[PDB]
């Protein structure tokens, strides 16, 4: 089991390491459940009728099926209930704000009681799934003749071109950079999204059949009309890239570095390609006063990853 | 109300018989329906014995000469308006009595005196004349006797079949005649001045007096009917008469020999149930059976499952429940064959029934007491009558026979005890069956999408699959339902979903399900149906079942041994057949079993197992009404049985609704199924299949048990083929055809829209690749589920809109709301006006309207004592009228605090438990209630679970803390229209200031009930929906009972303006009221008041987690530990501010309409106009059988009485005004009187009076005291305070001691009485109902449902019945005589002193709750002597006086009875 | 009574449907009995109206016949179950009509159907 036992609990976050541990290198933050106290924080859930943890989930997931589950032992059911409408838990159980959209409307929340650590157990059901294989490539059983494109490695065109495979279309991507994956690769930090993951995933999504084009430009490589010749539906997934800028006295001296040029830099030297502009150039952080301006999760990223690399002093501004 | 029978033992004729039955007659005018016209009546008969003389006397006048033998006369009512057909009814007459051989002696025109009726009643009376005729041929009187009735017969076939109505035979016969009519039953010899001569006398008589419901009288409907009297209603009759139309065609006698065609339709056109009962028993009782063994077989006793008869009994009873199917409902019954008389009462003995011996050998009997005036010292036996009992009196010979000895020579006719083993069980069959033939169970992805093509979800599997299979019984809801009905809906819905379950209010009472199930069976018989009217050994020779439902083990088994002669039929249609396939597959089946039927067949086993991608399964509920339906038109379904197997079959609703169809037996082999997938993956634990199954078994059994009772039915042998169930949204001809008798109050969807349905899933289910069950809401909300009432956005928008107190908030909340497709009926419609809009500066004031709306009440038990007193606070604050509900209340909010808010409610509840009714509760509040019937979970009690009651509900409810309370569902005080009306009459006469109300809950067929209420001087009706809330109920109970409010209301208006009877009382709704435009509609639709309920509770902070049954609300509403209640946000303001923004709302769309005030619009059906869905979904729901309505006339459409309705007022009256110096001094009193039995409820006004004076406790015992002599009324005593002694000298009539308060009651016989006490009756039925506080001593036996609920009451008698002490909460009873079977069911508190000597006590209690064994502690040793001494010097019993003398040896005699839960909370251990 | 009603609107609807014809829905025509005498009043019977539409292409003289058939089966089913009072004033396609006991003058106060444009 009866899992009502929200009366004589507490909430309880997944095992976090410390502030100072944390300074100096690039993995998470948060650590993967233990099996104890996940089985024990799957059974606060309320099985509240007319749940408002779903009514505020974007992708509108089952939750309170699959919280039963995990609660109820068998991880298999929960699984697969939780991949039938979604294709990447991980993204969105590590990265999705809770404070807005799951764990901020829980039934149990609007009364001071604290809502369940739905995020965090989501994406724990959905790793703990990766040691057996239990994940399966959704390839078609027959082929269907038709043959469709993407451009954008985006997380909608990775969905679409999933989805596409699943139905038995012939899908292509087209992705400008070459590690594919939109920005959730390049753009996004390391010690939020381990890339092994999302190497993981990209991976499954190839190993469907689904043929890949990295370093595909369509703008010089091909043109718009061309696509709609060779390819009968190309879906648009380029996001946005375009930045702004501040127009006043000042932005004519050097060092100005937009948040998007930095943090793809941060990545790559991440990752690889061995940039000479972090190096031979001022977009290091030894021990200057490196300051950004702007606000939200980006600036967010900004200093974090300052304090990562050096930077003994950092500043932040907002309006 | 009345019945009653008069006889002399011997059978010499004598005057003083006729004198007394209308002595006894003309006081039974305390339990009818006077008027305000005084005269009209509405049925009332005698019955008595031919007076040979007179008419031989007449005839000799005449000028004839009067024969040896003996004449007969016949009486007759011909139509009166036009002389066309009087010449042709006599013509008739004359041709059929002339053909046969007698002799017409010549036509009379009895005198009559037409003075005394009304006018309304007179508009319709018959011409009543007689015939004579005599016996010429010299043949004996039984083929007199016999020859007559098929004359009779012959002529009223012959007269129906010349559609010449108005024409009615009273009885034709040379022993018996009837003087019946629409009169007032008190001015009978008025009206017949024919009983006025001193030569009509006779050996017996009867005389009746019905309460009919409706007010249109019709003289053929008068009792005593051919050969019968009855009382109350019988429950399956829609049954009974399609049982009869089978039996019809496989009875033959040579009695009747040729003239036996023309008897073929037995039961006629256009009779109440009792006609059909009394026809039936005429045509089996000519065939050569007595009275008792017609009634032995009609109305068998309850077989009960022990040793307490000796087996030659239980073989002839078991005979009698398999010639013949029973006839529940309450009865009393007295039949009177022309040779013996018998008096007896139905298997549960519902109605009281009581009987007197004089010392000159006469026997009367009836429902009271002190009707005929008897002498004292002439009584030689006061006896009464239990269940199934029968009294009977044989004058061929002049002896008289009580229960034992009658049914002792009944058994001694024939050798019962060897006829019954020739049938088998069927556990000897499973016993030996072989360890063999396992069937591989076929692969998950097979179960997975053959449960997809019926759109089983996963949600069901597990919610109500998974508690049924694990603990025993099924699951628990906590709210009302807000799913669309089946036909609004969008996804594939089973068609038992458009099925919706009956009940009963107070016209038949329900019967309880947890107490009394000795009295219920679920027993099936196959091989049983042929004659009826032959003895033989060919009906004894049958296969019996315990259980209509099997599993596959026993169900191949049982294949195996039918052998060569069952036929299986696919009930697969090819899904490619075209548009019309289902028909042709329908046709084709209906054609088939009557085809193989007559080949040789015996058997009819209905299959799908033939389900593949190209033929879909046809729905089993169909194709069973049509074969069935068919096999009964065809004069075939006695000739075989019918066995089903299902694929869609899961919860106790289908199997119910399938029975209730015409099948036998129900196989489902695909719950079994996945039952066992789901053991294998070790779901359950370590429970193997074997118990899970059995389980299983039991909660289906537990399911159809309580399904049943829900109505008032017994047994299922009545039920199946009844058809007890309501359909919304089917044509009218698809229900009309293929179901027997279903009403349908619209038309809907025919044979199109289902089988689009069926065939859109079947592809969707198989024509694809599915791996995964859907998740599906049905229960609980869903993202993928379908359209739900609360919405999470609609109550964030509520709560901030009425936390922000803006209206434009509210405003934006009520266009989302209206702004969703269609969900309920009031979707379907839309408001139409024709006047020019009036500006909003002209409609009446926001307060004048605010003054209408009510907040329905709320158990202090199921919510937590906060959102209470926030919700009544918040009521009372503006001056509108809140509730409180069941559970009572705490009396320390009776008075205001200093803050100057009142946390009393201004109404209270009468529920069947009667909890907190104390006479101190019944005085602070301008309005009663009483609740027949809940909305949510109608035909069942207030539930609470077992951890739920804490200190403080059970300090309320008077009961010990940690107990499951279930309040019985049965009323136990309304078992008919005049008990209902008495207890009106007691809660007028307690509280002198306010008036009382009754709920109902929506049906087809209420406005019956409600015309009949409306006669019971009722004022306010409060008519429920199906759509509210409730603590804790069966989801079935909750998504499968009642119906919306909109056709009961809407019918009731109809009706209640019908009879002229709109304008007396009032009418409210709810259930569903959420904003003002449905508010609207129902002021349209005839209402005048309103209620909130669960909307208010969303501005109070509700969350609907529907959690509430687990006292684990996270917001803490209905909560009762300490930890979730300091979470609560309540504030009065809110329910305040959403009062005003509704008013507003109101205010804004009437005037927006054309109109000023709502008290202009009540009854203007014509300003709504039906809109269409469209052709989007080719449904033809049309509501106009509901915007009828008949023009009014004179007076007002809505009431014009200020006040409550008075009432007559009893002796009591006078008593208060000899009592002054005790309400203006305060000094002692005793009083005498000569009490009459014609006045109800004595001691209660006077109780009224001292507790508005003094209080309750305010005065020592024995303050005033009242001595009366002769019998006493009904309802003694009721809600009597601490400080008055009603000392009564004979007996009581009826409920004494309802609802004691303190005060102290006794009841003795006169002193002069050469009477054994402990050996005669002395009380009525339901002694001691509700009582709290009191002492109460007898002097003889009571009655039966003795001293049930009671509290902290005393009481001391000498002989109890059934079911003594049922659910007993605490208190002390003693009972020194012999206790009938089944004592003391659920007692969960007090304790019981019995006293026995032959140890039948073993036998007769029910070993369950309780505990029985030997006085071992000294100090209830001493506690005992003390209550028997305070009896003996109170009432002076010579049997506890000789008790009292010889102690030595009498207390090892005595056995002490004491729950089980209340072992370790007894502060004196009763063991050692 | 509330009882006949129902099972008088069962016969018709099952004994029209029998045959194909598609059936739109029922009517209650306006009426105001304020003017008609008192004993009318006391056997006044409930006046309904209903709509079919024929879907089958059906000629005209077909389609008479088979009303004809319809309101005569239908006649004898209603005698059958021993119902009295129950009557049809005309089923047609080309034919109406508006009897009572009412006086002859009030007509057109008694039916407002007919002082329609
Ligand atoms: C915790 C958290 C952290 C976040 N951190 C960041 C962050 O650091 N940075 C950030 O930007 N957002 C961040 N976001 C926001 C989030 O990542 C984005 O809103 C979202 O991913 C939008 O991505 P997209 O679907 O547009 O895919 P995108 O990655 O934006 O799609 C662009 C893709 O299209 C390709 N493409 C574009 N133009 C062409 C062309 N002409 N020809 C061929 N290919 C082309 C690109 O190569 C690339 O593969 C964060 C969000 C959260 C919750
Ligand atoms: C929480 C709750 C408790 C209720 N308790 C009772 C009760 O004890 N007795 C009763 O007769 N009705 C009870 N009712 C039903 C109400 O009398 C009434 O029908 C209900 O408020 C209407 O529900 P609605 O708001 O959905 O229209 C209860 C309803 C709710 C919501
Ligand atoms: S998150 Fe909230 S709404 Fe969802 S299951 Fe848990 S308690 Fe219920
Ligand atoms: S946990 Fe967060 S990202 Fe995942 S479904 Fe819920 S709200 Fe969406
Ligand atoms: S379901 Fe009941 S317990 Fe509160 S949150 Fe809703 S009122």
């Amino acid at each position: 089991q009866r899992m009502l036992g929200f009366v004589h609990t507490a909430q309880r976050m997944p095992d976090k390491r410390p502030a100072a541990e944390r300074r100096q290198d690039f993995a998470e933050i948060y650590a993967r459940f233990s099996d104890e106290r996940a089985n024990e924080q799957a059974n606060r859930c309320s099985q509240c009728g007319v749940p408002f943890c779903q009514v505020h989930c974007p992708v509108s997931n089952n939750i309170p099926d699959w919280l039963k589950l995990t609660s109820e032992g068998r991880l298999e059911e929960a699984y697969e209930v939780s991949q039938a409408t979604n294709n990447f838990p991980e993204i969105c159980g590590r990265i999705c704000p809770q404070d807005r959209l799951c764990e901020g409307n829980c039934v149990i929340e609007q009364s001071t009681h604290g809502a369940v650590t739905i995020g965090s157990v989501e994406k724990y059901i959905n790793d703990t799934a990766w040691d057996q294989g239990w994940v399966k490539p959704r390839t078609p059983s027959r082929e269907l003749g038709l043959s469709v494109g993407v451009i954008g490695a985006g997380p909608a065109g990775l969905a679409a071109a999933e989805e596409l495979r699943a139905k038995g279309y012939e899908v292509h991507v087209y992705d400008r950079y070459d590690r594919m994956g939109g920005l959730l690769v390049y753009g996004i930090p390391g010690f939020k999204l381990e890339k092994s993951v999302v190497e993981r995933r990209v991976k499954l999504l190839a190993d469907a059949g689904v043929i890949y084009h990295p370093n595909f430009e369509v703008g010089r490589d091909a043109s718009l009309p061309e696509l709609r010749r060779k390819h009968v539906a190309v879906l648009v997934a380029t996001g946005v890239y375009k930045a702004r800028d501040i127009k006043a006295p000042g932005s004519g001296l050097g060092n100005i570095v937009a948040a998007l040029d930095y943090l793809t830099t941060s990545n790559k030297v991440s990752l690889g390609d061995t940039v000479e502009a972090y190096e031979n150039g001022s977009l290091n952080a030894a021990g200057k006063h490196v300051v950004v301006l702007g606000g939200g999760d980006t600036a967010m990223d900004c200093v974090r990853t300052a304090i990562r690399q050096g930077a003994t002093s950092v500043k932040c501004l907002y309006r | 109300c009345g019945v009653g029978f008069i006889a002399a033992i011997d059978g010499k004729p004598r005057r003083s018989v006729v004198e007394k039955g209308i002595e006894a007659l003309k006081a039974v005018w305390h339990r009818g329906a006077v008027d305000a016209d005084g005269k009209t009546g509405d049925g009332a008969g005698i019955h008595v014995a031919v007076p040979q003389k007179f008419f031989k006397d007449h005839v000799k006048v005449i000028g004839h000469r009067a024969p040896d033998n003996k004449l007969a006369v016949g009486q007759v009512f011909l139509p009166r308006i036009s002389l066309d057909a009087q010449e042709a009814c006599r013509c008739i007459v004359e041709t059929e009595i002339l053909a046969f051989g007698y002799y017409i002696y010549g036509w009379r025109q009895v005198p009559i005196n037409v003075d005394i009726i009304g006018e309304k009643a007179n508009a319709t009376r018959p011409e009543i004349e007689q015939i004579i005729v005599g016996n010429n041929k010299g043949v004996s009187d039984e083929q007199f006797e016999l020859d007559l009735y098929i004359i009779r017969r012959r002529i009223e076939k012959a007269v129906k079949g010349e559609q010449i109505n108005d024409f009615y035979i009273c009885s034709l016969s040379a022993r018996s005649i009837i003087y019946k009519g629409m009169f007032l039953a008190e001015q009978l010899t008025t009206f017949y001045p024919d009983l006025l001569d001193e030569r009509f006398e006779s050996d017996f008589a009867i005389y009746h007096q019905r309460y009919s419901t409706n007010t249109f009288p019709t003289w053929p409907l008068a009792q005593p009917f051919r050969m019968l009297a009855h009382n109350g209603e019988i429950n399956t009759v829609k049954g009974n008469v399609n049982w009869m139309k089978a039996h019809e065609t496989r009875m033959e006698h040579p009695a009747f020999g040729t003239h036996m065609q023309d008897l073929k339709p037995v039961i006629g056109v256009g009779l109440s149930d009792s006609g059909s009962l009394d026809t039936v028993f005429e045509v089996m009782v000519r065939a050569g059976r007595t009275a008792p063994m017609v009634k032995m077989m009609l109305v068998p006793q309850a077989l009960t499952s022990s040793q307490t008869t000796p087996d030659n009994h239980k073989a002839l009873i078991q005979y009698c429940n398999s010639v013949m199917e029973p006839w529940d409902g309450p009865a009393a019954l007295a039949m009177t064959d022309g040779r013996w008389v018998v008096g007896g009462m139905d298997r549960n003995g519902l109605r009281p029934m009581r009987y007197t011996i004089t010392t000159d050998g006469l026997i009367i009997g009836g429902s009271e007491t002190g009707m005929v005036k008897i002498d004292e010292t002439q009584v030689i036996e006061k006896g009464r009558l239990g269940p199934g009992e029968m009294i009977a009196v044989d004058l061929q010979s002049g002896k008289l026979y009580r229960d034992r000895e009658l049914k002792d020579h009944l058994a001694t006719l024939k050798p019962w005890d060897k006829w019954v083993q020739n049938t088998t069980h069927l556990d000897e069959l499973v016993k030996t069956a072989s360890l063999k033939g396992e069937p591989s169970d076929m692969d998950k992805a097979e179960l997975r999408r053959r449960q997809q093509a019926f759109g089983l979800t996963m949600e069901d599997m597990e919610l109500i699959l998974h508690p049924m299979v694990e603990d025993g019984k099924e699951a628990i809801g906590s709210m009302g339902d807000d799913s669309p009905i089946a036909v609004l809906s969008d996804k594939y819905r089973g068609l038992h979903h458009f099925f919706r379950q009956n009940f009963s209010q107070v016209t038949n009472p329900p019967i309880d399900s947890l107490r009394e199930r000795r009295v219920m069976s679920l027993k099936t018989r196959l091989g049983n149906l042929g004659n009826i009217l032959d003895e033989d050994e060919t009906q004894t020779r049958l296969l019996q079942l315990e259980s209509p439902v099997l599993t596959t083990a026993e169900f191949r088994a049982m294949r195996d041994y039918m052998g060569d002669t069952a036929a299986e039929i696919d009930a697969t249609f090819p899904v490619d057949g075209g548009p019309e396939a289902l028909r042709d597959a329908l046709r084709r089946i209906r054609q088939e079993t009557e085809d193989a039927v007559r080949g040789g067949a015996t058997h009819v086993i209905l299959t799908d197992e033939a389900m593949g991608p190209a033929r879909a399964a046809i729905p089993a509920i169909l194709a069973t009404g049509a074969v069935h339906t068919h096999l009964i038109r065809s004069n075939l379904r006695t000739f075989t049985s019918l066995n089903v197997r299902t694929a869609e079959g899961l919860d106790t609703h289908y199997f119910a609704v399938l029975i209730g169809v015409g099948a036998t037996t129900v196989n489902a082999y695909l719950a079994q199924e996945a039952i066992a997938e789901r053991h294998r993956r070790g779901l359950f634990g370590s429970m193997p299949l074997e118990k899970g199954m059995a389980n299983y078994k039991k909660a289906i059994d537990d399911g159809l048990l309580k399904i049943m009772s829900k109505m008032g039915i017994s047994v299922i042998s009545s039920y199946r083929g009844g058809g007890n169930f309501e359909a919304i949204g089917l044509s009218r001809a698809l229900v009309a055809e293929h179901f027997p008798a279903m009403v349908s109050r619209i038309s809907g969807i025919g044979l199109n829209g289902i089988q689009k349905k069926v065939l859109e899933q079947h592809a969707t289910a198989y024509n694809e690749e599915v791996v995964a069950l859907p998740v599906g809401g049905f229960y609980r909300f869903r993202k993928s589920g379908d359209r739900h009432g609360w919405e999470g956005g609609v109550i964030h928008t509520l709560q901030q809109a009425v936390t922000n107190d803006s209206y434009t908030t509210f405003k934006k909340y009520s266009e989302q709301v209206n702004k969703r497709p269609p969900m309920q009926l009031r979707d379907l419609l839309e408001l139409r006006s024709t006047k020019a809009p009036v500006p909003v500066d002209e409609v009446e004031s926001i307060t004048a309207i605010r003054k209408r709306f009510i907040t329905p009440g709320m158990s202090m038990g199921a919510l937590s004592p906060e959102a209470h007193g926030t919700l009544n606070v918040a009521m009372n604050r503006i001056g509108a009228k809140s509730d409180s509900g069941e559970g009572g209340e705490d009396p320390a909010r009776f008075r205001p605090d200093k803050n100057g808010d009142n946390w009393n409610s201004a109404i209270k509840q009468v529920a069947s438990g009667r909890f907190g009714v104390t006479a101190e509760y019944l005085n602070q509040c301008r309005e009663l209630e009483i609740k027949v019937a809940q909305g949510a979970k109608p035909g069942e009690g207030g539930q609470l679970p077992g951890f739920k009651v804490t200190e403080m509900i059970a300090r309320l409810r008077h009961s010990t803390p940690g107990v499951m309370l279930i309040s019985p569902p049965p009323h136990h005080d309304i078992y008919s229209i005049e008990d209902l009306a008495q207890l009106i009459y007691d809660l007028k006469q307690i509280n002198p200031d306010a008036k009382v109300t009754v709920k109902l809950v929506s049906r087809s067929g209420i406005g019956t009930i409600a015309a009949g209420v409306a006669k019971a001087n009722a004022d306010i009706i409060l008519i429920s929906g199906n759509s509210g809330g409730t603590g804790a109920s069966p989801q079935t109970s909750i998504k499968f009972a009642g119906l919306p409010w909109e056709m009961g209301l809407s019918e009731v208006h109809q009706v209640l303006t019908l009879n002229r009877l709109r304008h007396r009382v009032r009418l409210r709704t709810d259930g569903g009221l959420k904003t003002g435009r449905d508010i609207v509609i129902a002021a349209m639709l005839g209402a005048e008041e309103f209620g909130i309920g669960t909307a208010s509770l969303i501005a109070m902070g509700c969350i609907m987690v529907r959690q509430c049954h687990s006292n684990t609300c996270p917001v803490g509403v209905c909560v009762q530990d300490d930890k979730l209640r300091q979470k609560f946000v309540g504030t009065p303001e809110k329910v305040v501010n959403l009062f005003t923004f509704l008013a507003e709302e109101v205010r804004e769309i009437l005037a927006g309409l054309g109109f000023r005030s709502l008290n202009e619009v009540i009854g203007r059906t014509d300003l709504l106009h039906q809109v269409s869905r469209g052709a989007e979904h080719l449904d033809d729901l049309d509501l106009n059988p509901r915007l009828a309505q008949v023009d009014p006339g004179e007076n007002a459409r809505y009431c014009t009485l200020q006040g409550r309705n008075e009432v007559p007022d009893t002796l009591d009256a006078r008593i208060v005004a000899d009592a002054r110096p005790l309400f203006e001094e305060g000094e002692k009193m005793q009083l005498a009187y000569n009490a009459r039995n014609t006045q109800r409820a004595i001691g209660t006004r006077l109780s009224s009076m001292v507790t508005r004076k003094f209080g309750m406790f305010g005065l020592q015992p024995g303050h005033i005291t009242i001595r009366l002599r002769g019998t006493a009324g009904q309802s003694l005593g009721a809600f009597a305070v601490q400080g008055i002694k009603l000392e009564v000298m004979g007996d009581a009539n009826d409920y004494v001691g309802k609802g004691l308060s303190g005060g102290t009651i006794v009841v003795r016989p006169t002193t002069s009485s050469p009477l054994e006490t402990n050996k005669n009756t002395i009380i009525g039925n339901t002694v001691l109902y509700g009582a709290t506080a009191g002492k109460l001593f007898a002097a003889g036996q009571a009655g039966e449902r003795f001293a049930v609920r009671n509290s902290g009451a005393t009481v001391v008698v000498e002989g109890c019945g059934s079911n003594g002490c049922e659910y007993m909460t605490g208190g002390t009873a003693v009972i020194l005589g012999r206790v009938g079977d089944n004592f003391a069911a659920g007692m969960t508190g007090g304790m019981a002193y019995v006293y026995d000597l032959d140890d039948s006590l073993p036998l007769y209690i029910n070993d369950e709750s309780v505990i029985f064994q030997r006085i071992e502690v000294g100090h209830y040793e001493s506690q005992l002597k003390h209550l028997i001494e305070e009896h003996v010097t109170e009432t002076q019993s010579r049997f506890a006086a000789e008790i009292l003398n010889d102690w030595a040896r009498e207390v090892t005699k005595f056995w002490q009875v004491v729950p089980k839960e209340m072992l370790n909370r007894l502060e004196v251990p009763v063991h050692l």
